[PDB]
């Protein structure tokens, strides 16, 4: 998601392509997740991003 | 030869259907015993649309009366036209639903729905050609709205291509009869959007306003409202039953009316509705009838057309008239009120003319308007449902009927989505 | 000829009933995915 | 906002048409799964008669 | 020996056929029962051994009411019962419904009866297809039948007397849609297509018949008079006999450009009759008046390409030549540079018969002008915007898709009417 | 007699027309195939016209 | 702008899914049409073998 509000809009359908279905199961079961997402930093700051 | 199967559901639906059958039989010259007494060939020419011939000359209406409590059917049978209906078409339970849509859709409707569909299939298979089914009932009630949505879903599953016409009495804006009206309305609208191909919104307070301001009646009982609704329900299909200069069946009306599938809710009004005092003072002309037609007060639905935008509008006229006259009148209306009309549809008029006007009236006309104004009615029902669902008041009676709480969110989401398409096609710009 | 065409049609029908790659298989995959999506949206909307 | 509304309504009515196609597919599947057991029974009778 | 097979499709087609057959029966003296108290009827009727003359017509419709009106009306013993073909479910203003799902069996039975009718004709001048562009039955079933006739019968000349939607006034909502679709269909099948507009005929009735109260019966009566004037040379002899085959060769410059304005003169009530001379010159000028057409299309925007005049009654060739010479010398009338002659005069000695109960007066002279002009592209230009305005949101597209139509069909139809616009532009241009 | 134009520059892509009485040869097979394939590509890509 | 880009991409995706579903529905219609002659053929073979 790109910060967009979904309101009774169907999820992406059956991809029928293996790469896209891998991406979609990743999305469904939260396999890869980065916590901070967007950030902003002053010069020399430290963000401490986490990817799990 | 294109048959229609009528179903009357709930107390309000059963009363409206009984009034409708009284009106139709009187129009076709049928006495309450079923024998023809009209002395007119055209009346019997297409009598098969609503009636079947019995062993003798008796004509049995193709009506199915449905209820959970026997009192409404006892009153209907004791009424003036209660003996025309076949007794096997009276499908009633023993315990009524206490204004519980969950009771009328899950617990008590499940047992009776088998008999209901059995009677429906028996009535439909006898028909040579089936235009479809018309179900008359009221939103905001347990038994009626509940099994009405259930039966509409079942008949949609059985006959996907056949026409579905629904006449739902939406709960009134200002004065509400039962507390659980917004729950029932929200649950029923969810089913009607998905299943009913063509659906009508009617409001009791709009009925009172029109009968008090136009008809100028003093003591309007529910019988008068049922009479007006019956007149509209006859005029919607008089083209099927009588020869017309420019005929239009239910499917033609649906095609010319529904721009997008989910926006199939329509409002009606009937012309000429004249007070007894000013009947002599009025003039029966197409410009008069159209001016009354396009008035907000003539609309049988609470929402006023001025707030919204007319997506489409069909007008089924009845009587000996000029198709030139009618087309000029409605084109002039569109040009004059082009602000209220959607721009990306060059013509918002579906005009049909029938050669047989109703009895007593030299000319008449029914109006079916698909306008974005009904957005405000859906919004008001949402403003009630959301407020009372925020505290889950009387949610628990429905929770007891084996239906999930998530279904209320489902219905609200679908209803407000429909609100969204109404608003956006109201404010949609060409190109 | 009748035996050959009967066998061909019987094989086609039985394969459609039970094949890993059959039009019924794609139909059920699509409809099951649609049902799962609807259930997930509705439960998620209720939770939200 | 105008562009967003345009692309919105396009996406929504395409999705509605997809859902209708899904419903029609369900109806056809039921209508012919009604037929299939007769084929199965006739196959069984065929085998027994051989 | 000069038989012409009549087909009437949809409500408008059948309702104009009612007037057409009333007019032909009155013209040849054929009573409603079927028989009349030489061989001038053979073009429209086939006589049986009993003396009863049955029309060589076919009433095709998917709606039963219109055909049942004929089966019940005064003309129940005249028409052949199997010739009246009735459907079960109406096309519901859906071209896909009338062309893909409902119309198949109906058109098959229609061609069965059409073959039976054509076997009974020694010669066959052609077909007269009367349908309604702007409705599923007329559009879809009419298009399917026209394709079917073009494929099987082949070189028989088919005259399609189509009614297109008026510019501003209309009665349907998907009327631009199905009109574009049926024009897409009939651009390649009909040999000569006659354009009609309800608004224009309404204006004619309002202004010249002084009918403030126009209706479909009057419109259909006027159309029937136009067609009877068109066919008068097949049934009645006269100087400058013009044939059905001669129409297209004298009227169609290029294969696609075969749509035709039709104009009758005079259109005057019995009251206003015998207040004017109604000479040949005056009636010809009235016919060439921009206002007098049965289509809402001003010639002054375009240029005339061909004009076939059919005169009926006491008309002399010097008078027709003098009137047409004055028309040519007139500055308002403008022809294309590449057609110096552009005139096909034909006369007949049979004055137009008047239907009792009608408004048209008994005039000893009549002119039917059928003209190919580049102006007519304007009406297609109107529909080409009416179509794409809705097609931007693709409203009502789901209805057409449901009965086996694809978005490609809509796109191709729009492309085709754009191509027709370009054809009219290039025929107009030098 | 069946007549075709062999010297017409514009009719050369078709090959003179004529009758081409075989069903696969009827009309404009190449043009129809190209147009249908292009429409199919647009529909498969979802590029609405 | 984010909403319009989002809805453009999903409109395209659902249109592609609709086209795929249309092709699948055509294949399914073909297979369902293949069903019903099999019953008659099996019945005829049953009678002959009996
Ligand atoms: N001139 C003229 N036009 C008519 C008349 N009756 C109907 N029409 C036109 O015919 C159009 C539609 O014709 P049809 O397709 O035959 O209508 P239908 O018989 O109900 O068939 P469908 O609408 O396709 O279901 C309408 O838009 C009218 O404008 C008539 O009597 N005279
Ligand atoms: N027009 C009309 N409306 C009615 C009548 N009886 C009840 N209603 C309305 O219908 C609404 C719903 O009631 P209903 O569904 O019939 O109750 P239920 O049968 O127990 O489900 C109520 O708000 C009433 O105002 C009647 O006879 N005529």
């Amino acid at each position: 998601p790109d910060g967009v509000e979904l309101e009774n809009w169907v999820e992406p359908g059956r991809p029928r392509t293996e790469g896209e279905r891998m991406r979609d199961l990743i999305a469904e079961y939260k396999l890869f997740e980065m916590r901070p997402r967007s950030g902003e930093l002053e010069p020399g700051a430290r963000c401490t991003v986490t990817i799990e | 030869m294109r048959e229609i199967v009528h179903i009357q559901g709930g107390q309000c639906g059963n009363q409206i259907g009984a009034k409708f059958w009284e009106v139709v039989s009187d129009e076709h010259g049928i006495d309450p015993t079923g024998t023809y007494h009209g002395d007119s060939d055209l009346q019997l020419e297409r009598i098969n649309v609503y009636f079947n011939e019995a062993t003798g000359g008796r004509y049995v209406p193709r009506a199915i009366l449905m209820d959970l409590e026997p009192g409404t059917m006892d009153s209907v049978r004791s009424g003036p036209y209660g003996q025309i209906f076949r007794p096997d078409n009276f499908v009633f339970g023993q315990t009524g639903a206490g204004n519980n849509w969950a009771k009328g859709h899950y617990t008590e409707g499940a047992e009776l729905i088998d008999s209901v569909l059995d009677v429906v299939r028996k009535e439909a298979e006898s028909c040579d050609c089936l235009q479809g089914f018309q179900v008359c009932h009221s939103l905001g009630g347990g038994t009626g709205s509940g099994m009405g949505t259930l039966l509409i879903s079942k008949i949609r599953e059985e006959y996907p291509d056949r026409m579905m016409l629904t006449f739902s009495v939406v709960p009134s804006p200002k004065v509400s009869d039962t507390v659980v009206e917004p729950y029932n309305a929200t649950l029923s609208v969810h089913q009607l959007v998905e299943n009913a191909d063509e659906c009508m919104v009617l409001d009791n307070e709009a009925l009172y306003d029109i009968c008090f301001r136009t008809l100028k009646l003093t003591t309007p009982t529910f019988g008068d409202l049922n009479h007006l609704i019956s007149a509209v329900m006859s005029g919607i299909t008089c083209c099927l039953r009588f020869p017309g200069q420019l005929n239009a069946d239910l499917r033609k009306l649906a095609v010319n009316l529904i721009p997008f599938p989910r926006l199939h809710f329509f409002m009606v009004g009937f012309t000429p509705l004249t007070s007894r005092g000013s009947q002599q003072y009025r003039a029966l002309t197409v410009p008069e009838l159209t001016q009354q037609m396009w008035d907000a007060k003539n609309m049988m639905c609470a929402a006023d057309p001025r707030h919204g935008r007319y997506l489409t509008a069909s007008a089924l006229f009845r009587g000996r008239m000029s198709t030139k006259e009618v087309d000029e009148q409605m084109l002039n209306v569109q040009n004059k009120n082009s602000s209220y009309f959607v721009e990306w549809i060059p013509n918002n008029v579906k005009s049909s003319v029938c050669d047989i006007p109703p009895k007593g009236l030299k000319m008449s006309a029914t109006f079916i308007g698909n306008s974005t104004a009904i957005q405000e009615m859906f919004k008001r029902v949402s403003e009630q449902f959301t407020a009372m669902f925020r505290r889950k008041a009387f949610l628990h009676w429905y929770t007891g009927e084996g239906m999930d709480e998530m279904e209320f969110t489902e219905a609200e989401s679908n209803m407000n989505d429909l609100v969204s398409e109404y608003q956006q096609y109201q404010d949609a710009s060409a190109e | 000829r009748r035996d050959a065409m009967l066998g061909s049609l019987l094989g086609d029908v039985i394969g459609g009933l039970t094949d890993p790659n059959s039009p019924l298989a794609e139909a059920e995959a699509a409809l099951s995915h649609a049902d799962k999506v609807r259930r997930k949206k509705k439960e998620s909307l209720h939770n939200e | 906002r105008k562009e967003r509304d345009f692309h919105r309504m396009h996406h929504k009515r395409v999705a509605q048409e997809k859902n209708k196609l899904l419903t029609d597919l369900r109806r056809l599947k039921e209508h012919y799964a009604k037929y299939e057991p007769t084929i199965l029974e006739l196959k069984k009778k065929y085998e027994t008669l051989m | 020996m000069r038989e012409v097979i009549s087909i009437h499709i949809g409500q408008a087609g059948i309702q104009v056929g009612n007037a057409c057959w009333e007019l032909y029966c009155l013209e040849h003296g054929i009573q409603p029962d079927g028989q009349m108290p030489d061989d001038a009827f053979n073009t429209f009727f086939s006589e049986t051994g009993a003396g009863k003359h049955v029309p060589r017509c076919i009433f095709l419709d998917l709606e039963p009411t219109v055909v049942d009106e004929v089966r019940t009306g005064t003309y129940r013993q005249l028409f052949h019962p199997e010739q009246l073909i009735s459907g079960k479910e109406d096309a519901a203003n859906n071209f896909a419904r009338g062309h893909y799902t409902i119309g198949k069996e109906i058109v098959d039975l229609a061609l069965d009866r059409i073959r039976k009718l054509a076997d009974n004709c020694t010669g066959l001048q052609g077909f007269l297809v009367f349908n309604a562009v702007g409705g599923g039955t007329g559009s879809g079933l009419g298009s399917l039948l026209l394709e079917r006739l073009s494929v099987d019968y082949g070189k028989k000349s088919k005259l399609g007397f189509t009614v297109y939607p008026s510019p501003q006034v209309s009665t349907a909502v998907v009327e631009p849609y199905n009109s574009v679709l049926s024009t897409h269909s009939l651009l390649e099948h009909t040999d000569v297509a006659v354009m009609l507009d309800n608004e224009a005929i309404y204006d004619i009735c309002r202004r010249s018949l002084d009918i403030e109260r126009p209706t479909y019966t009057n419109l259909n009566r006027l159309i029937a008079q136009v067609i009877s004037s068109l066919t008068a040379s097949l049934r009645f002899d006269g100087a400058l006999n013009v044939d059905i085959t001669e129409f297209q060769t004298n009227l169609v410059p290029y294969p696609r450009i075969h749509f035709m304005l039709s104009s009758y003169a005079p259109i005057i009530s019995a009251e206003k009759a015998y207040h004017e001379q109604l000479s040949v010159a005056e009636i010809t000028n009235a016919a060439f008046e921009p206002a007098s057409m049965m289509v809402k299309c001003d010639p002054r925007h375009g240029k005339y390409m061909a004009c076939c005049l059919m005169y009926r009654g006491d008309v002399v060739p010097k008078d027709v030549n003098a009137s047409v010479a004055t028309i040519k010398t007139k500055r308002t009338i403008q022809f294309v540079d590449w057609c110096p002659t552009g005139f096909k005069c034909g006369i007949n000695y049979q004055p137009p018969t008047v239907v009792p109960g009608g408004d048209l007066a008994k005039v000893q002279r009549a002119v039917c002008m059928i003209s190919n002009s580049t102006a007519i592209g304007e009406i297609f230009s109107r529909l080409d915007h009416k179509f794409d305005l809705m097609y931007a949101k693709r409203a009502f597209v789901h209805w057409y898709v449901g009965e086996g139509m694809e978005e490609g069909e809509f796109s191709e139809a729009r492309e085709d009417l754009a191509a027709l616009e370009k054809d009219f532009e290039e025929v107009g241009a030098e | 007699a069946r007549v075709g134009r062999p010297l017409d520059p514009l009719l050369a892509p078709l090959g003179g027309g004529g009758t081409t009485l075989s069903p696969a040869t009827l009309g404009h097979p190449a043009a129809a195939a190209a147009h249908a394939q292009h429409v199919a590509t647009l529909a498969a890509n979802g590029v609405m016209l």
